[PDB]
């Protein structure tokens, strides 16, 4: 089976700048490679196929090279409406895909805000109590959240979720404890740590549960 | 022009069986190899199956070998998935392509039919008001806690408050119920002094719960 | 016997074009039209040049079988235009399954019309 590698998940870049997507076959496809765009909503769309031919009325700053292992996605200058995800595909033989790399928009950086909320008293009746740490409004959106209940690291119970960019290019997120409302009455000290360069040095966040 | 509409996708138990149909227009369908190739919810594409002109020759992918038929009824321009067998796995919005040979690239697409495979059967959510732990802003929040299936619907005041209004993307639980929070930050003055409601709408379980904060 | 020779053709054409979905990865689309249906009856004399043109690259014993068939239904020696085959080897296997796909189509249009 062919394994059609693109290295990075996410790029930033800049209206105006050349923007090179890379892909690379686990094994010889010739120039049997085709590249797709994909935005919300809406199935993908043919680039370029056979690696370099652009499908018919596809914009000209798009192109593809390489023929053998390593291929190349390139826009030469990006606009806009350009923010959206590629993949490769190799038919070489049977079907497979890249894993998708997703285009956003570099801005300046800038600084999360962030909320803590205890769980609510309603919650803790059914058995279970999730701490809510909600991150708003920041770039760039690599960003590093650090769970700690009475000092201790947690490595269980959390769920991120981390918006698109949003309209002024910067990110939002959420990341939730949940543990059993017993858990949750035996301890005192719950943090949410926030590491990111925009900060420089790591924000933390706490509620004392006996207040 | 070339139009290809996929329909059949629905909510259904592991085990499950769910047979897809995509009706094809524009084109001598008969003429073309067509294939189904779907989407799973975290945006990666897998080629599904593949079928020639007149049904003779077919191609699966591992995953659904055993599990899933691709046939063809050029008499209706009708191309069929049948989806046995189903797993949660299977979750994802599946596509029918047009391609030129049985190996080649997908120059057109359908709009895609979502087909969700859970345990869970249909969940309303529970609301839950998050009230601050002074200042010129505070922050209030509310979880939208173990709903199936997607999606719910978030307004603040009955949609009066919508400057400041944040709503983060759902998660999916390992007990197959999807969790989101949503928060507002308004003006200090307006709280505690005033009354604060978020709305939560749940279609597929056509529930609407208003809590205040 | 328009309706007998369409139904020798059908399995002729359905292999061809179903052997070429197998064997061939990759094949663009042409979007040309080569092969004219009808002229109205079947329309032997602007689709065999096609036929004619392929055959060193196709299967000879096949493409001899619809040669017979079609031949049959020129009902004079109306002329046969001399067909340009793309030399370029993408451009020649577009040309080859574009061939097939309209042939496949021109015999099933022409059977419904006798239905």
């Amino acid at each position: 089976e062919i394994v059609m590698t693109q290295t990075h998940k996410f790029m930033s870049t800049s209206v105006g700048d050349r923007v090179n997507i890379t892909c690379k076959a686990s094994q010889d496809v010739g120039a049997a490679l085709a590249w797709y765009q994909q935005k919300p909503g809406q199935a993908p769309k043919l680039l370029i196929y056979w690696a370099s031919n652009r499908a018919t009325g596809v914009p000209s700053r798009f192109s593809g090279s390489g023929s053998g292992t390593d291929f190349t996605f390139t826009i030469s200058s990006l606009e806009p409406e350009d923010v959206a995800v590629y993949y490769c595909q190799q038919f070489s033989s049977y079907h497979t895909f890249g894993g998708g790399t997703k285009l956003e928009i570099k801005r300046n950086d800038a600084q999360p805000a962030v909320y803590l909320f205890q769980p609510s008293p309603d919650q803790l009746h059914t058995g279970s109590a999730s701490v809510v740490c909600l991150l708003n409004s920041f770039y760039p959106k690599d960003i590093n959240v650090k769970w700690k209940v009475d000092g201790v690291i947690q490595d269980t119970g959390i769920q991120e979720s981390v918006t698109e960019q949003d309209k002024d290019s910067t990110y939002s997120l959420s990341s939730t404890l949940t543990m059993s409302s017993t858990e949750y009455l035996s301890h005192e000290l719950y943090s949410c740590e926030i590491t990111h360069k925009s900060l420089p040095s790591t924000l933390i966040k706490s509620f004392q549960r006996s207040e | 022009e070339v139009q290809l509409v996929e329909s059949g996708g629905d909510l259904v138990k592991p085990g499950g069986s769910l047979r897809l149909s995509c009706v094809a227009s524009g084109f001598t369908f008969s003429s073309y190899v067509m294939s189904w190739v779907r989407q799973i919810p975290e945006k990666r594409l897998e080629w599904v199956a593949t079928i020639s002109s007149f049904g003779s020759y077919t191609y699966y992918v591992d995953a659904v070998k055993g599990r899933f038929t691709i046939s063809r009824d050029n008499a209706k321009n009708t191309l069929y998935l049948q989806m046995n067998s189903l797993r949660a796995e299977d979750t994802a919005i599946y596509y029918c392509t047009r391609q030129t040979t049985m190996i080649a690239w997908f120059a057109y697409w359908g709009q895609g039919t979502l087909v969700t495979v859970s345990s869970a059967s249909t969940t309303a959510p529970s609301v839950f008001p998050l009230a601050p732990s002074s200042g010129s802003t505070v922050a209030l929040a509310c979880l939208v806690s173990g709903y199936f299936p997607e999606p719910v619907t978030v307004s603040w005041n009955s949609g009066s408050l919508t400057s400041g209004v944040h709503t983060f993307p759902s998660v999916l639980q390992s007990s197959g119920l999807h969790s989101l929070s949503s928060m507002v930050t308004v003006p200090s003055s307006r709280w505690p002094s005033e009354t604060f409601t978020c709305n939560v709408v749940h279609p597929a379980s056509n529930t609407k719960v208003d809590k205040p904060v | 016997d328009v309706r007998k020779i369409i139904l020798e053709l059908q399995p002729l054409s359905r292999g061809l074009l179903e052997d070429y979905q197998k064997k061939e990865t990759g094949v663009p689309e042409s979007n040309r039209t080569l092969l004219l249906c009808l002229t109205p009856r079947l329309n032997s004399s602007a689709i065999l040049p096609y036929f004619r043109a392929i055959r060193p690259l196709s299967d000879k014993n096949i493409i001899d079988k619809i040669i017979e068939q079609l031949d049959k239904l020129k009902f004079q020696h109306e002329p046969e235009t001399e067909i340009s085959v793309p030399a370029d080897t993408f451009e020649c296997k577009s040309f080859i399954l574009t061939i097939l796909q309209q042939f496949s189509a021109c015999l099933e249009s022409v059977f419904k019309s006798l239905n």
